[PDB]
């Protein structure tokens, strides 16, 4: 599921920065505008692998004002969820309806109605549970779930899924 | 925004089937992806604990040239300063190794369409009833892959 | 400012809107063929013009992607047909690909099987191959079977806007779009086509596109006085055309008295996009008028291709020229008053902070002065009204409109422009009194006389706009002209014809004159030679 | 009028009115409809 | 060619520079035969935007959809019409800032 | 018609096509700007005339450059080895002479980059030269000399040979010219060049000419497009006092199948 | 290459591109009294290897059609023979450089 | 009013070589912002220009569009196009190389 | 695409256009507030500082020459020979 796609990017840059050591601020600001984005597209920008060997190109100079653009094509580490896809994280947050699981960067939840039945949500518990004929979920526990759908956001990709076949759960 | 190396021309005409576990990535990731030379190049697999380090190596090489404990660290130096914690810990909580051969070892074995390679990897598994079960896609790609799915408890690094 | 990205456009597609494409962008069903009046209060109808599309009145409405006017390009609307019409200008080729492929089944009329078509079918060239192809299967009229049924293809004629065939028995194709949709995928394609940007079928309109008020403004007479442009007639003259069709469609129909109103809609629509044909019929407007039809606002000088883009009016004044012994030759005088109307955006900056900020305070009508003062938020302070007028202090990245000053590089020219002679940048050198005057050496170039001759004047805007006005079209570096490798500028009548005089052996000055003399020379050296 | 433009503009103007001379010369005024015709003729004295 | 349009202009005391006529005769020369400078010429070779700013200008754009063509913006013209920097010249060419010598 | 036709990089005259219309501009790669009207000497003139200039014999009492005008006159007199650097070149320029006879009008004067005519007049104030005491330059000075610079007109660049080969080709024209006015039989006897001179009038002629070349960029379709039409607004429609002026060009760019004059010339055989 | 005196029947010529690879061309008579390429217009032309052709085109970055081009029935392309594909390297006396080199595909 | 640069001016400058001041049609002039879909090449977008969203629905987009500077006159010699049904689509890459 | 440093074959000298352009865009670089690589030597008018950039060599700026086929060759206005 994680994956090493080959990006680019595209930055305009104020005349000013026209230094000696540029190539630089290119890089380090290439950064604050990838690692830690999220995109349907591409998914969530985590980590740019070789950092050092980046590559600028030469820049072209926009004629209106003064900056010059560059096309910065690099690679890196990047996670998407699809669904069918399975795997597992640890239980993040829980109630009535459900709890919420957390795989890497990613937050899927889980309904009280994706569940095996004679799993029942755990009245006043602290902290809050579920009740199996053998097993109990809270926070802490870890589970294996499937993920049935998922939910493009803002700068963040939610999803769903369900515990109800089998080998999944905790473990 | 930041777009990849497949410059397709959209031409007016809606044409995205859905995502699913029948190895139908999105167009983004077919198993034919291209290289940033011009080159052809498999899709990249990445199972956890191997992802662990490709991570852990560039944070590093990276606080190098800029001259749960050690990775906290190196971390609040060369990172913008979370969602990388987040894939860090998670990625340390579960990765299934820790020798940057042990990780080896698995890929110079289970080398499949590379999603597969991976999740047979990042899962823990017994049997093929459940391997194929966890990973649908398989089912036919392999006589019931149980052999292999030992050979990996088997170099499953002590925690 | 708009967050999407900046492109320039590397190239352009062309193609025929696929009906359900119309459909698909239309922001308003427009079934009402009227404007707006909800019964005399004006507004605007959900039926026509804005029924969600563009808007008048300055107001930011407009599907609240406001923008108001200025900003929002227009938004199409459509305007389903009762029944399929002929494009107008594809009629022809309409025709031609009948005459090429068979009816009642729909396949081509000559395969890989006859010779003279491989050849035909082989030549690359999307449009000589579909010339070859019609230039043979325009004879064969028996769909032979490969393929099947032989059906007797007809021979089609163009009578005003209907084709019609032979088989005698006379019929009047209606059917046609039926065939074409037939029509094989590879076969589009070995006529002139595109599956994918442009399909055979589409050179018939199901699905009318509606485009919105920049397209057809209104122009009303202050309030409560009409005004409507010509296209957004024909719309309503097909609108209309249309709404009888389908009442006669769902009532008593006549079934051979609606045709007679069907080749109605089949014209209005021809009208609409095209109104100078052949069948006659001008189809004037209530008054004679002719009507424009999109056709017309494109027709080469005038229209829009060669009177909007290939040249558009244009930082520029003119008035009446008179030479001035005075001037070196490569200025430029302008009147005082042309100065303090055309302006130039030099941004703020730390070597000239000090003298903007006396230019703008000296307001838009003193001389050396300025008007206008933008700062970064986009966003204009005009130095006549503003309050703080005498105020502002500006702030380095600001940008100010000054007055054109001395020695600021300006294009001058004299059209007939034949030349790269017939414009020259200038220096500027503002004097009073209402007139252009240049120096006379400068002349011939334009070719210009001061009996009341014009000139027009440019003014650069940017910093490199500038330099290369002054770098390449400075007038001294035109002295010796490429299309006759000799100079192009010399001296002219009186300065000639007394250097003649002058130089006679029996021309002689005394001391007082002699020195009168040496000091108009500049570069005098300080010298009197003995 | 009518959808009847097929006619001939020029047939009376606005007399002109900057000068006396200017005045008469407009009234004894001659047109022809549209490199021989232009010429002086001989006839024409 | 070219001798006959040079005696049309040298019969006239007008003196230009070989180069000029020349580039004309050998323009309407190249592509085979005797393309004349005329819309039946020049206008009809594999120069859509562009040909349609002279003459037919609206079927030029109509047979154009039709076909679907494809247009470079290559030509000077493309680029008036679209209101960008033409390859002309000045504009044949990039200009970039190195920011190593920088 | 030309709108499009720029002059290229490597160049090439082309259109928004690539085609190539000329290989070099103005079969030379020249900007009419920089070129003036100049006097091939070598092709008018008698065969006697031609001679008694350019013509030097170090192998005789008459023929030989008298040691007044160089400063080895006697010690030079005689020599073998130099006498044969003297015959390529005194054989060169009668290889132009011959092939300049391109014009077979005869005519000598035309437009050419480097003024080499004013060249020299430079020279000849700015050191001072006596029509009296001897020059200084080696008979290898002047000749080889000349050779060296011919090295250095570069129009074209190319690394291969087809591209080497236009070089010289787009050139030779040029090259004669020069030659012309560089033969050692005029560059002493007739402008006595001192050494210093000569090396300084040479790395002229070569920058001079470097500056003279084209610019890529430079839109030349437009640009002969209007140089021809605009010598043409200031003619009469008439045709009187053949068909020929303004309805004449019309008639030619319309390429017509009918033109009014047909008429055609034809001159008797050999003898 | 037959000499045809008046004219050849149209059944006839019918049987030329009948007999391949060779090839076979057709000469009219009175088309033949005088050498063409001696006239005092016509500059040398000349034949190209499809080695020195498959050079000018690396050496000008040409793509074939981007090179003037010259008629299969011109009468000198018939002189020499070309055929559709071949170049010919066309060399002329040039008042402005001396001698300048053209060339000309045949399409 | 203001003076018109029509064509000749227009060669002139080309003969200058005067490539920036002649775009400079743009400036004092038409120019306008419209905006371009990345898909079909067309002036449809929805573009609020605040709340940032964009889309153009029937291509059903919101994320691939793209903003460009052209001359209104050119703007509407597009819109005409369309309304004649004939579709001038502009697209912000070369795809077919040369 | 590309061209080594090698087997350039362009002028090694600068097209007006180039220099007029050169001296353009470096001009409003300059009125943009950006940084500057001489002595003002007291000059204000930005068009003269980059003259004056110029004929120190000191301009950061590359001219990629493009060819009728589409490859390029890269030279800075430092290596560009000025005569002109
Ligand atoms: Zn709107
Ligand atoms: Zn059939
Ligand atoms: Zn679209």
């Amino acid at each position: 599921m994680f994956f090493l796609k080959d990006l680019s990017l595209i930055l305009t840059l104020h005349p000013s920065y026209f230094g000696p050591q540029m190539n630089q601020y290119l890089r380090e600001k290439l950064l604050t505008d990838v690692e830690g984005t999220c995109t349907g597209q591409f998914g969530y920008i985590v980590t740019v692998l070789d950092g050092m060997n980046i590559d600028v190109g030469k820049g072209r100079i926009i004629p209106g004002s003064g900056s010059a653009e560059f096309e910065v094509k690099y690679r890196a580490v990047v996670w998407k969820p699809f669904k069918g896809e399975v795997v597992d994280a640890i239980v993040s947050n829980v109630s009535p309806i459900g709890f919420f699981a957390d795989v890497g960067p990613l937050n899927v939840f889980v309904s009280t109605r994706l569940i095996p039945d004679n799993l029942v949500y755990n009245p006043s518990n602290s902290p809050p549970a579920y009740m199996s004929n053998d097993e109990l979920i809270t926070k802490g526990s870890k589970v294996r779930l499937k993920v049935v759908g998922t939910r493009t956001d803002v700068n963040e990709i939610y999803a769903i899924g369900s515990i109800k076949e089998d080998f999944l759960g905790a473990i | 925004s930041t777009s990849t190396v497949g410059a397709r021309r959209r031409r007016a005409k809606v044409d995205d089937e859905e995502n699913a576990t029948l190895l139908r990535l999105g167009p983004e990731f077919a198993l034919k992806q291209y290289d940033h030379d011009g080159n052809e190049h498999d899709l990249i697999a990445l199972s956890l604990s191997e992802s662990r380090l490709l991570i852990r190596e560039a944070l590093k090489a990276r606080s190098r040239a800029r001259n749960e404990i050690d990775d906290d660290e190196l971390a609040k130096v060369t990172s913008g300063a979370g969602v990388v914690k987040k894939t860090l810990d998670y990625l340390n909580t579960f990765a299934r190794f820790k020798d940057e051969e042990t990780c080896t070892a698995v890929d110079q074995l289970l080398h499949l369409h590379p999603f597969e390679i991976a999740q047979l990897s990042s899962l823990g598994c017994e049997d093929v009833d459940e391997a194929i079960t966890l990973i649908p896609s398989l089912a036919a790609k392999k006589e019931v892959l149980q052999r292999i799915l030992d050979e990996l408890n088997r170099l499953e690094d002590p925690y | 400012y708009s967050s999407a990205p900046l492109r320039s456009v590397k190239e352009v597609q062309f193609g025929l809107l696929s009906p359900e494409e119309i459909r698909a962008i239309s922001v308003v069903k427009i079934e009402y063929p009227e404007i707006m009046d909800e019964s005399r209060q004006r507004p605007r109808e959900g039926g026509l013009n804005d029924p969600k599309l563009g808007s008048i009145d300055r107001n930011f409405k407009c599907q609240t992607c406001g923008e108001g006017m200025a900003e929002c390009p227009g938004h199409f609307g459509h305007m389903e047909l009762a029944k399929p019409v002929f494009h107008i200008g594809f009629i022809p080729k309409i025709k031609k690909v009948c005459e090429c492929i068979c009816m009642n089944c729909g396949k081509l009329l000559l395969d890989e099987t006859n010779p003279t078509m491989a050849q035909a079918i082989r030549i690359r060239d999307p449009k000589k191959r579909f010339n070859a192809v019609w230039q043979l299967c325009k004879t064969k009229m028996v769909c032979e079977a490969r393929g099947g049924c032989g059906n007797t293809q007809p021979v089609v004629r163009k009578d005003g806007m209907k084709l019609w065939g032979t088989w005698q028995p006379e019929r009047k194709l209606l059917e046609i779009l039926n065939v074409f949709k037939h029509i094989s995928p590879e076969d589009c394609f070995r006529l002139g086509f595109n599956e994918d940007y442009a399909r055979p079928e589409w050179m018939i309109i199901t699905v009318l596109p509606v485009p919105p008020p920049q397209v057809r403004p209104s122009i009303a007479m202050d309030e409560t006085t009409q005004g409507q442009d010509d296209l957004t007639h024909k719309l309503s003259d097909i609108l209309k055309a249309n709404i009888n069709v389908q009442k006669l469609e769902m009532d008593g129909s006549p079934q051979h008295i609606i045709n007679e109103v069907e080749q109605l809609l089949q014209f209005h629509v021809a009208t609409y996009m095209d109104n100078d044909i052949a069948g006659q019929p001008q189809a004037l407007q209530k008054s004679g008028r002719p009507v424009k039809a999109i056709r017309a606002r494109l027709k080469g000088k005038e229209g829009r291709l060669r009177g909007n883009l290939m040249g558009k009016r244009v930082f520029s004044a003119r008035t009446v020229i008179s030479g001035d012994p005075n001037l070196e030759l490569d200025q430029v005088g302008v009147p005082i008053s042309i100065a303090k109307t055309l302006s130039y955006p030099e941004t703020v900056t730390q070597y000239n902070i000090h003298r903007l900020t006396e230019y703008v305070r000296n307001g838009p009508n003193e001389h050396p002065g300025a008007k206008y003062v933008i700062r970064d938020n986009g966003d204009r302070i005009d130095l006549r009204y503003h309050k703080r007028a005498g105020d502002i202090v500006l702030q380095y990245g600001w940008k100010v409109e000054r007055h054109l000053m001395d020695d600021d590089p300006v294009l001058f020219n004299r059209q007939p422009s034949l030349h790269k002679m017939s414009m020259m940048a200038h220096r500027v050198k503002v004097m009073p009194y209402s007139t252009f005057r240049l120096n006379l050496s400068v002349t011939s170039p334009y070719n210009a006389d001061f009996d009341g001759d014009e000139m027009n004047l440019h003014v650069p805007q940017s910093e490199e706009t500038r330099a290369e006005l002054s770098q390449l079209c400075a007038v001294p570096l035109q002295i010796v002209s490429p299309q006759s490798n000799k100079p192009v500028m010399g001296i002219v009548q009186d300065t000639l014809c007394g250097v003649r005089k002058m130089t006679l052996r029996d021309t002689f000055i005394e001391y007082e004159q002699v020195m009168n003399m040496l000091f108009w020379v500049p570069s005098w050296d300080g010298v009197v030679p003995q | 009028q009518k959808k009847a433009m097929s006619s001939r503009a020029g047939v009376s103007q606005v007399l002109n009115r900057y000068t006396y001379s200017s005045t008469l010369s407009h009234l004894r005024r001659t047109n022809t409809p549209i490199a021989k015709p232009r010429q002086l003729h001989n006839t024409h004295w | 060619l070219y001798k006959e349009i040079l005696n049309v202009i040298a019969f006239d005391g007008s003196y230009v520079n070989y180069r000029h006529m020349a580039l004309l005769v050998d323009v309407m020369t190249s592509r085979g035969y005797l393309m004349a400078i005329t819309r039946h010429g020049i206008n009809r070779a594999d120069t859509a935007l562009m040909r349609c700013s002279f003459e037919e200008t609206v079927e030029i754009l109509f047979e154009a959809g039709a076909a679907a063509e494809l247009d470079d913006c290559r030509g000077v013209s493309e680029n008036v019409m679209l209101g960008q920097l033409a390859p002309m010249g000045t504009g044949a060419f990039d200009v970039m800032i190195d920011e190593k010598l920088l | 018609a030309l709108e499009d036709i720029m002059v290229h990089y490597d160049g090439t005259t082309r259109n928004s096509l690539g085609d190539i219309i000329q290989f070099l501009y103005g079969e030379d790669g020249l900007d009419g700007t920089q070129v003036e009207r100049q006097t091939i000497d070598t092709i008018p003139g008698s065969d006697k005339a031609f001679h008694k200039r350019y013509y030097v014999d170090l192998m005789d009492e008459k023929n030989s450059i008298k040691p007044d005008v160089i400063e080895y006159a006697a010690d030079i007199l005689g020599d073998v080895e130099l006498q044969k650097e003297l015959n390529s070149e005194y054989e060169q320029l009668v290889s132009d002479r011959k092939f300049l006879r391109v014009f077979v009008n005869g005519d000598h004067n035309w437009p050419l980059p480097v003024n080499l005519r004013r060249i020299i007049q430079n020279a000849q104030q700015i050191f001072h030269l006596d029509r009296a005491k001897a020059s200084d330059l080696t008979i290898p000075e002047i000749i080889h000399g000349v050779r060296d610079l011919c090295k250095k007109l570069f129009v074209l660049r190319g690394e291969n040979e087809l591209i080497k080969e236009a070089q010289q080709n787009a050139t030779s024209l040029f090259q004669c010219l020069v030659r012309a006015r560089l033969a050692t039989r005029r560059i002493l006897e007739e402008f006595r060049l001192n050494r210093d001179a000569f090396e300084w009038v040479l790395g002229t002629i070569e920058a001079q000419f470097q500056r003279s070349l084209v610019h890529p960029g430079e839109m030349v379709g437009v640009i002969a497009a209007q140089s021809i039409g605009e010598p043409a607004t200031q003619m009469t429609l008439n045709t009187f006092h053949v068909t020929l002026g303004v309805p004449r060009l019309k008639e030619i760019l319309n390429v017509a199948k009918n033109i009014k004059t047909p008429a055609l010339t034809v001159y008797l055989d050999r003898e | 290459i037959f000499i045809y005196q008046n004219n050849i029947t149209p059944s006839a010529n019918k049987m030329i591109p009948t007999v391949s690879p060779a090839i076979i061309e057709t000469f009219q008579e009175s088309d033949l009294v005088v050498n063409i390429t001696h006239h005092e217009l016509v500059p040398k032309h000349i034949r190209l290897s499809d080695g020195e052709k498959s050079q000018l085109l690396q050496r000008y970055k040409l793509k074939e059609s981007q090179l003037p081009r010259i008629q299969r029935e011109d009468p000198v392309a018939r002189y020499l023979g070309l055929k559709r594909g071949q170049v010919v390297k066309i060399i002329r006396r040039s008042e402005t450089s001396g001698r300048y080199a053209s060339y000309r595909i045949c399409l | 009013g203001g003076l018109r640069f029509g064509e000749m001016e227009r060669d002139c400058m080309i003969a200058h070589g005067a490539a920036g001041f002649l775009k400079e049609l743009m400036e004092a002039s038409d120019a306008f912002r419209v905006h371009v879909c990345g898909i079909c090449g067309l002036m449809s977008v929805i573009a609020n220009l605040k709340k940032n969203q964009f889309e153009c629905r029937s291509c059903k987009n919101k994320t691939n569009i793209y903003q460009l500077h052209i001359p209104y006159a050119a703007k509407l010699l597009f819109q005409e196009l369309m309304a004649m049904n004939i579709a001038p689509r502009l697209y912000t890459e070369r795809s077919g190389v040369s | 695409l590309a061209i080594l440093k090698e087997e350039r074959t362009t002028t090694p000298y600068l097209t007006k256009y180039e220099r007029a352009r050169i001296l353009g865009t470096r001009a409003l670089q300059i009125s943009m507030n950006a940084p500057v690589l001489v002595d003002i030597e007291g000059e204000t008018d930005p068009l003269q500082i980059a003259m004056k950039e110029l004929s120190q060599r000191k301009i950061p700026l590359v001219i990629r020459r493009y060819l009728p086929d589409g490859s390029y060759e890269d030279w800075g206005c430092d290596e560009l020979i000025v005569d002109n």
